[PDB]
């Protein structure tokens, strides 16, 4: 997953 | 074929903080999060970030659109880039399962 | 860390149908579903299946235990094997948000 | 010695129909966002209430009393098609 | 990218002369609860005025905001707009 | 008239019904004239939090002349109540007030 | 037993559109005694009569004179944050 | 008086 | 849909 | 009471 | 994911 | 100034 | 005050002909067209502005080569255009459609 | 107007 | 001329104490404190006083507004007035170097 | 300077 | 009139060390779309290099003409100019 | 303005 | 086991027009263009477009990086994204075969 | 083949 | 025959940094040509222009058949970034 | 000869 | 993401005290011409200054741009940079 | 590589  | 939920929709406009929007996403057409579903899902609400301070976003919220960019059926990367470049004001359109 | 919700815990005993238990699972140590989180999660509940007709399981329910196989810290295949070898009566220990 | 008004505009093809100046990073000697121009035939000129040098306090629920110029511009771009403006004028 | 228009209709004996789908309880499109014009009836009010188009999305009816309403509510906003109906729509 | 009179305002006010109705109270009618002779329908109360209050335009002593397509200038109390109770989700109100 | 709420108002030409009573120079909390038709509090829809005002922005008004409550609300700016509580109905 |  |  |  |  |  | 227009700006470099630049101007500080700006009132057939094809009536001339004419007397504007030489850089703006 |  | 820093903006509501707001100011049009610059600058924070207990004001902060009163281009006696006439709850709009 |  | 300068900056951790305004969609000055330099940050690259000045008009960034661009195209021409950035500027008098 |  | 060429490298900064950058690409890990070479290759240069007017790009040019993004070994979608999301100024690092007689 |  | 080239110069404090002669009104052909290239100037730092280079166009102004002062004025008014189209004997 |  | 630093070195009897790889004719990394520092010699000038790191990318030696030179031009820029050599380098953050 |  990606932290935005 | 699977059962599904009824869904509540919400428009949540965030103001960007210094650490970004303050949440994490999983999913995309190149990596569906739940089977064959390519939607973009909130997996984490960062403590201290804008999503947590605004108070409304929830883990497992499905993000449908980011300002003027539709993200229902896009790669993980396009979603990520759409969130990163939305500016200081980010209009989010999300849906969440309503319980039964 | 991140922020969190409150969790309900639930015992749910399913009676295996002809087509099995009637749901699908993601997760496990060799393939976490949520970042840094090896728990097993239900991602699909099959129409017509035993889980659907029982009515209590939900998508995103984390399965903590399968009769007396702990599946809190397992590989995917090892949790998958606990659900195929669990017989016709399957006690699931699950927890869910809110 | 200030007068307040909430004004709701319907975005048009040329946007909301006015231009703004100001911000913390900027005209008028302070950080306020203010109208410099109202466009003949645009949304703001057809609604009739906004005035040159009106000071925009809030755009929907976004507080623009202490923002950079672009955040204000972006607060207006992303405000939707029906936009609630909260303003004050020296009148 | 969208184009916007204000349209003023005169009610006729068969109504405003178009058909609508959508609303929060009846999404016409996936994950979109907007109110969409799905038909412009030949010879009707919307047709003779000439400005509405099929798939135009209705944003406001007079001053009522129908961007986020049930279908019955949006139908009632149009039924009770009076004889001269102001519609704010967007398209593209 | 025999009485002194004011200048009048004339206003359409379209309300959206909330959970607890339209959010205001009315008095008057042919069987219960609020002011002397006038059988008109008058707003006597604006409920805090209701649709009338949040809209912000109605005022106590407003005279309701029309409810959507229903003439209420000369009706009984019960018929005014019904036209407002049964007006649906969207309620067009044609009122007149002193100013 | 009490319910709490945060209510952000936009000041209008006739102020925030409500009246307050109380203070240590009157119990001693600041409570709303009326909501003005057409005003800001009324259009917002959330403040109620007998609501009790705990904080005006970051100014704690739980234990203050009437007049300091008044200056606190008077000098809160255009966009006023109120932290209030009411008897749970 | 009636509440509507 | 609804004819209006 | 005081108006605010 | 897997069907069980 | 920016057109909006 | 008045409502105003959005303006398109355009740089147009003309080569003088024998009859000049081929347009009429009105305006200045001492005789505002209303605003002291200098506006093209007329494009003469056969002159340089007509042949070049780019200038328009009601175009506002902001600068003539290196000479600012946004706040000048009418006879200064005239003089600047008269003596600008054979290659005249015109910076103009015009109201855009709404 | 002046012709230039 | 002169290089510059990035600036921080902040609003600061003090509650006056018997001995005032608890700071000192230099500046004004009739006595610029940093030259070519008439702004109002905080030069002292009195120990025990409201500004010190509030903990957010700093020496060399520039006071932009005082309640509804602007003090960005103000004589010294007029800014001393604004602060002295400001009541028991004083909203300060200040900016500083980052 | 002036003490406030 | 104007003086002209070519200035080569070395990008630093805080960027090129100056702030710009202007562009066709946000004219910093009336009727002028120029990109103007509005701030030289104390201790940044531009300050340490020593040659740029407040109010300098940026004409070219490497080979990208920015005399008539939107504001963000000017911003992006500097974002994407590399580590060694050629600035062509002009200034009054 | 924009810092660059 | 394949013969190769020697490559000339070039850095081409384009300015985007309304119709994009003005060329088409093929390649990527999910659909290599020649062999199992996952490279991103320019296969068309659109007349009138930005690439044609700049003049430097050539068909069969291999695109290595787009601004900050490295596209030597990415899927076709990633490269497309990189180019489309690059903004209005696009530093392209390319390599092409140096012809041999 | 994708146009960009 | 003739070699052609397109050269974009950035104007300096000493101009573009070269000298031109000729024109239709020149005493004793009629083209505009480079007679000198100034050490330290724009054209010398750019490195591409040559003495006896014939200037054919300045931005979009055709200077093939123009008086000497129209050429000079064409160059004076070409702006800060100046497109020269030139040719030279191969 | 003219300097340009 | 890159970090940038300017590093000034005094040359020793053993040279500048590091090794470089890369160049247009001998790329250290695939399709990358850059000049990389591959080792910092214990006891040498680069080592005692303490700022240069392994895999640092050398952008400029004094005023000579070495982002796109041959390997031996990069070596001759360093060799001929004088006794006091200022390196402009970048590294991955 | 080369030592410098």
């Amino acid at each position: 997953e990606t932290e935005v | 074929n699977g059962t599904d939920a009824d869904y509540e929709y919400e428009e949540i406009t965030l103001e960007r903080g210094n650490s970004g929007l303050g949440f994490s996403i999983a999913g995309g057409t190149d990596n569906p999060h739940i089977g064959d579903d390519s939607s973009i899902f909130i997996t984490k609400i960062i403590t201290g970030g804008a999503a947590a301070q605004d108070g409304r976003l929830r883990v497992n919220d499905c993000i449908l659109r980011v300002n003027e960019v539709d993200v229902r059926d896009v790669t993980h990367s396009k979603a990520v880039e759409a969130l990163k470049e939305a500016g200081s004001i980010v209009r989010l359109y999300v849906k969440r399962r309503k319980p039964v």
